[PDB]
RNA sequence: GACUGCCGGUCUCCGACAGCGGCGCAGCCGCAGACAACCCCCCGGACUUAAGCAUAUCACUAGGGGGCGGAGAAGAAACCAACAGGGAUUCCUGCAGUAGCGGCGAGCGAACAGGGACGAGCCCGCAUGGCAAUCGGCAUCGCCGAGUUGUGACAGCGCACCGCG
RNA sequence: GCGCGAAGCGGUGGUGGCGCCAUCGAAGGCUAAAUACGCCGCAGGACCGAUAGCGCACAAGUACCGCGAGGGGACGGCGACGA
RNA sequence: CAUGUGCGCAGCGAGUCCGCUCCGCGGCGCAGCGAAGGCCAUCGAGCUGCGCACAUGCGACCCGAUAGGCAGUGAACUACGCC
RNA sequence: GGGGCCGCGGCCCCGCUU
């Protein structure tokens, strides 16, 4: 508890105080990084957004 | 009766599309008849000149041996269509000289 | 029943030609293996799940 | 082998031959129904199927019949009045490699988009959409109806007129 | 554009220019070790077509591979088998020589991920390749949306599983009639599907 | 009934003889020996097994070569049952039978037409008796696509 | 707070280094080793079948080497077709024990369709020149670095979830 | 693999060459889902019921043997656990 | 188990087959002949299931070789060489 | 044996070195 509030707002926290997920899960890309797309994919999703509609015959 | 059914074959009468123009497919855009930068091909041909087999095929063309040049370029390139077009690309070199 | 390194000892040893369990020092050693008539042997024509269960 | 029989073509000579049993077949069906229901509940107003074109089948065996195609060409979507990238945002499938071959398949699919977009009600966002109370369409959107072919009839005095 | 002038010069590989630079590059690559880290792409335009950026965390490793086929490694030709399997000396490897270069660059820089590789020279003895290798731990790559796919865990040792451009060519993949050997993802995927008997419940 | 094994319990040499036996593979495996020791089996029951006949077609296409024939007898059976009664009871009305719509490509001339009235038939090919039978009754043989 | 349950702490030593590699790098990181059912890459038998046997077969298997992941691989046509044309991959059905290969012997042997499951599409490179608009690191709003041998782009997530019958 | 080595148009058309016509755009990259699967967890079963069923219902990969790689068993039952 | 054939039984029958799937114009049959070009009947009950016998491939009724291969482990016995 | 193995010079031969 003491060492957490010492190195809470640290650039690199000690390894003790980071959550021990899994070596694979610590090395995973973040959800921000996975959502990163190029400019053409941004403009296309922006100019043609998701539509909410219902069909009936 | 394969040939007879092929000969007696009647196409279904269908109406061709006369009006529309093609939308250019994204990622599939080429002008295949004017492909590269033609200034860039001219510059690199000025710098690099010709290949050694291209120089030998000029010497066959300039010595009135275009028959042997055709056999030589077909053996080099391996394709007859590129062989024909390489020879007329090379006779244009021999004519301007 | 097939989890042994069993081999026939051959003739000449006054014992039947059935595969015997290899090794020594245990009671299983030298005993018959692999055969349907053997104790702890594989049953001949073992039952399969590829049997046609439905009709 | 012994008697008169068809010559055996049984290919179990390889000891590497596997067997794919189907004991999961009733269980996969109930899993497949559950996922389809959960897909319909994830997209509540939107239909679970895309709108797909009517294309003719390829060879001479099958060109008598039409089936449901993969997607509309962008020239079909433009003639219907839509950008094909907009057409994908509503439930229309778009095929960039199908070629606009003839006027009959073209005009049928252009009408098929126009009928579809006329039949749509739009909503502002997802919360407006889920609270609509609109019944969503289950199954293929405007499928080609399979029918036995009706026998056309002409009068016998008209036979020499039509077919000399 | 500049990329066009670099490309048309690169295509002329039998120039007086290219035979000169072929001679001194092949000299310089042969003085270094088998796999050694290059400073920059020899052909930057060719590397840019294969995905190289001038970013931190993208590296160029240079690998040479001895040319020719690969003989069968037995004692004295004794293959201990049928005479159809007794061949030694005109055998060819199933994977490319360029794919061997990615295997050597991949094993050397175990932290990096092999992106692609390209031919930089050859002589009678060696073929020289530069291998584009990407650092999946550098933040310039992980924040890059064109390239952070290689930071995923499914891209560990792409060259060891046949997933780079050079190593994928040996697999027989492709579309259509000529590539029926690999319908299903690979040769083993197609062989597996063709050699199961499908025993349904009601048969 | 039960299997044969349930009756052969008790008898030595289950059903395969004392002097003979049930050995593993006497004669060889499969259909081997078709020219040596099972030649009598192949001279008798499969005399066309060995050898080559005819011109090989590398990749024969089934859908391109699809041309199933229909005899001219069964042409009236293609009319659907509901629609057939208004055609049989109308004599000035002739039916137009697109055989491709019913999956038939060739019309051969086997048997007689079901009714002696004109029918207009569309197919890919008609045999000469199929033309002669249909066009004698006042109908038409039309080569349809 | 007995006996329990759930989760967390502590968690000796041997065993992953002659280490290898990335980033200007006061330093921060990664690789190694395990797993071996599934999957991908390479190497690759012989028994066996052919009533012998050498090609063939077994089998592009077993086995060995390497490498991942929760699946993998594949994948948005330099495809199929020859029609009135279809339209990524994968899987099922089916084509089909067929066309074909084969001491044309033993044997081996696919594909397009049609029907279906499922469905999804995208991107780098030749990006401004009235100014790299981009990124990494830090002791941080300022340096240092990368970079003109050319850098450059955000749509998806999260919580709650009984105690009696 | 080696030799040769392209093009502005090229590839292909069950695959000799050439020509037609037709159809696609390789040699750069990513991509869910349907698909496969052991350990393990869970639930079942016309399964086996202690020589069976996993090698093991038991202090089982144990005892034990082999220089070593490895090999590998046997063995279940009182009662109201109150006497 | 797969695929056949024959017989018996069963349902329907110029048709027949639920069980891939959320829905087979898929197979076979209603007619063959030829290598093919081409010819096309004077003509014919089948399809599917269940059961048995039998053939074949599979470990193939059970048990059995000498062999061959692939991958490993041993110079504590013993052979030689070195320190 | 032929080819590939990218060097200069001079008369297949002779120098040269890179
Ligand atoms: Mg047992
Ligand atoms: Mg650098
Ligand atoms: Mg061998
Ligand atoms: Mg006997
Ligand atoms: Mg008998
Ligand atoms: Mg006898
Ligand atoms: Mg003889
Ligand atoms: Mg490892
Ligand atoms: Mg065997
Ligand atoms: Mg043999
Ligand atoms: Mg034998
Ligand atoms: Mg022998
Ligand atoms: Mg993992
Ligand atoms: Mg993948
Ligand atoms: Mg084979
Ligand atoms: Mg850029
Ligand atoms: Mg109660
Ligand atoms: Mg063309
Ligand atoms: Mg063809
Ligand atoms: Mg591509
Ligand atoms: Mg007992
Ligand atoms: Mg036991
Ligand atoms: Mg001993
Ligand atoms: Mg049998
Ligand atoms: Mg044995
Ligand atoms: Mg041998
Ligand atoms: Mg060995």
């Amino acid at each position: 508890a003491e060492m957490y509030e010492k190195h809470k707002n640290d650039k690199r926290m000690p390894k003790d105080l980071r959550p021990r997920l899994t070596k694979a899960k610590r090395m995973a890309l973040t959800k921000r990084q996975l959502n990163m797309s190029v400019h053409s994919v941004c403009k296309r999703r922006r100019a043609y957004p998701r539509m909410y509609f219902s069909y009936s015959e | 009766m394969r040939k007879k059914l092929r000969r007696m074959r009647v196409k279904y009468p269908v109406t061709p599309l006369v009006g529309i123009e093609p939308i250019p497919r994204p990622g599939k855009k080429h002008d295949w008849n004017n492909h590269g930068s033609p200034m860039a091909k001219a510059i690199a041909s000025e710098i690099c000149g010709l290949a050694p087999y291209e120089k030998k095929a000029l010497e066959l063309i300039k010595s009135d041996q275009e028959r042997k040049c055709r056999r030589f370029l077909k053996k080099r390139l391996g394709n007859l269509t590129r062989t024909k077009r390489k020879q007329e690309a090379l006779t244009a070199i021999a004519r301007e000289q | 029943g097939m989890q042994h390194s069993a081999h026939s000892w051959g003739t000449g040893r006054a014992m039947a030609r059935v595969p015997r369990v290899s090794g020594s020092g245990t009671t299983r050693s030298g005993q018959g293996a692999f055969a349907n008539f053997c104790r702890k042997g594989r049953l001949a024509h073992p039952t399969k799940v590829i049997r046609r269960w439905q009709r | 082998m012994k008697h008169n029989n068809t010559l055996p073509n049984n290919h179990f000579k390889k000891t590497a031959i596997r067997f794919k049993t189907w004991f999961n077949q009733p269980a996969k069906k109930e899993k497949r129904i559950q996922l389809r229901k959960e897909k319909a509940e994830k997209m509540y107003p939107m239909p679970v199927e895309k709108l797909r074109p009517i294309v003719r089948c390829s060879s001479i065996r099958y060109n008598i019949k039409q089936r449901l195609g993969r997607g509309f060409t962008p020239e079909e979507c433009r003639a219907a009045g839509l950008d094909y990238n907009y057409a994908r945002t509503i439930g229309i499938a778009v095929d960039m490699r199908r070629k606009n071959m003839n006027k009959e398949t073209f005009d049928q699919n252009v009408e098929r988009i126009k009928v579809y977009t006329s039949r749509l009600t739009f909503y502002k966002d997802r919360k407006e959409a889920k609270a609509s109370g609109a019944a969503q369409h289950i199954g293929k959107i405007m499928p080609p109806k399979k029918t036995p072919p009706v026998v056309q009839t002409i009068k016998v005095e008209e036979i020499a007129q039509k077919f000399p | 554009s500049a990329s066009e002038y670099l490309r048309e010069i690169r295509k002329k590989k039998q120039s007086d220019l290219a035979r000169y630079l072929g001679t001194i590059r092949n000299y310089e690559f042969r003085l270094n070790t088998a796999v050694h880290r290059a400073e920059r792409p020899t052909f930057p335009e060719r590397a840019h077509k294969l995905g190289y950026k001038a970013k931190q965390g993208i590296c160029i490793f240079r690998v040479r591979i001895r040319r020719g086929g690969r003989k069968r490694l037995v004692n004295n030709g004794n293959t201990r088998g049928k005479p159809v399997n007794a061949g030694i000396y005109q055998l060819k490897p199933a994977n490319s020589l360029q794919s061997m270069a990615e295997l050597k660059a991949g094993k050397r820089a175990g932290n990096l991920r092999v992106l692609n590789s390209y031919w930089v020279g050859q002589d009678g003895v060696y073929k020289y390749f530069e291998v584009i290798m990407v650092d999946p731990n550098h933040n310039a790559i992980r924040n890059d949306p064109k390239l952070n796919w290689i930071c995923k865990s499914t891209m560990k040792h792409r060259e060891c599983r046949g997933l780079t451009s050079a190593s994928r060519k040996s697999r027989g993949l492709g579309k259509g009639i000529r590539y029926n050997h690999t319908i299903g993802g690979s040769r083993k995927a197609a062989w597996r599907r063709r050699n199961t008997v499908s025993l349904r419940r009601y048969r | 009934k039960d299997k044969k094994t349930r009756k052969l319990r008790g008898h030595v040499s289950h059903g395969h003889g004392r002097v003979g036996k049930h050995r593993k593979h006497p004669g060889g495996r499969g259909k081997c020996g078709g020219m040596a020791h099972r030649k009598t089996l192949f001279m008798k029951y499969h005399p066309d097994h060995f050898g080559k006949r005819g011109m090989n077609c590398t990749h024969l296409k089934k859908n391109a070569r699809y041309a199933p024939p229909i005899n001219v007898s069964k042409l009236w059976s293609l009319i659907p049952k509901s629609q057939l009664e208004t055609i049989m009871n109308d004599n000035t009305i002739a039916p137009i039978i697109n055989c491709r719509s019913f999956g038939y490509h060739i019309v051969r001339g086997g048997g007689q037409l079901s009714l002696k009235r004109p029918i207009v038939v569309m197919a890919r090919y008609f045999t000469p008796k199929a033309v002669s039978m249909i066009e004698s009754l006042g109908g038409r043989c039309i080569i349809s696509p």
